[PDB]
């Protein structure tokens, strides 16, 4: 008898969705395979100041590379993450298609937009170009799955929206797989600055 | 905080699908997401 939410993780193939969800070690060890839909559900626990929350994150088995996803994948989703790859403009271009497919089934669930792979120096999709979230009442974050950079931020924002408590906090980070790449602290600060001045403009 | 501990889901007849973890209504015997029968 525990608080939990179905979270659907969508985006073009190759954007890092599986790598991202896999950072949460317990969500990986306790994942559940859904053979009818071809999905791995990762139960991700986060410990908040008001108790534990579990995000049951639905990760595809790659079917997104060849067409749209079936209704059952989206059914009863209570939140979502839309991911793209900041080194591939086409994956950003397709964000509106994923958003559309989402709201067709689930309507106005809270959604976070995530630009992944910001550990890669040669960034193609920069803060100035990232505007789809401003138009649709979505939050955005840069992320780097392979370095755990900003891993908790999508989930914290979603938790605050779902619970209706802007002061909700995580009392500790979840146990995450050790970083495979280093996220340069200066590049991270630069990017965080780039996103701020673009919110003003 | 403690005075506002998150309220446990109170579910009478509602069941959590053991395959995909979606919550289903008491009336249905088959999960509306993954279409597996209650288990
Ligand atoms: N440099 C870097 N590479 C990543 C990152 N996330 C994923 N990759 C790689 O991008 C490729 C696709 O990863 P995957 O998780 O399978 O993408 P998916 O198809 O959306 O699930 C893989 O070779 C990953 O190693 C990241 O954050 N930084
Ligand atoms: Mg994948
Ligand atoms: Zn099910």
């Amino acid at each position: 008898p525990q608080v939990q939410f179905k979270l659907v993780l969508v985006g073009d193939g190759g954007t890092g969705k599986t790598t991202f969800v896999k950072r949460h070690l317990t969500g990986e060890s306790e994942k559940k395979y859904v053979a009818t839909l071809g999905v791995e559900v990762h139960p991700l626990v986060f410990h908040t100041n008001r108790g534990p929350i579990k995000f049951n994150v639905w990760d595809t088995a790659g079917q997104e590379k060849f067409g749209g996803l079936r209704d059952g994948y989206y059914i009863q989703a209570q939140c979502a993450i839309i991911m793209f790859d900041v080194t591939s403009r086409v994956t950003y271009k397709n964000v509106p298609n994923w958003h559309r497919d989402l709201v067709r089934v689930c309507e106005n669930i809270p959604i976070v937009l995530c630009g992944n792979k910001v550990d890669i120096k040669d960034r193609k999709v920069k803060a100035k170009s990232i505007v789809f979230h401003r138009k649709k009442n979505l939050q955005y974050y840069d992320i780097s799955a392979k370095s755990n950079y900003n891993f908790e931020k999508p989930f914290l924002w979603l938790a605050r929206k779902l619970i209706g408590d802007p002061n909700l906090e995580f009392v500790a980070m979840p146990a995450l797989a050790p970083p495979e790449v280093v996220m340069d602290p200066a590049l991270a600060a630069q990017y965080e600055h780039d996103l701020e001045v673009a919110q003003t403009t | 905080g403690s005075r506002f501990a998150l309220v446990t889901p109170k579910k009478e007849g509602h069941w959590d699908c053991s395959i995909c973890l979606v919550r289903n209504e008491p009336t249905v015997s088959r999960c509306i997401a993954c279409q597996n029968t209650k288990s």
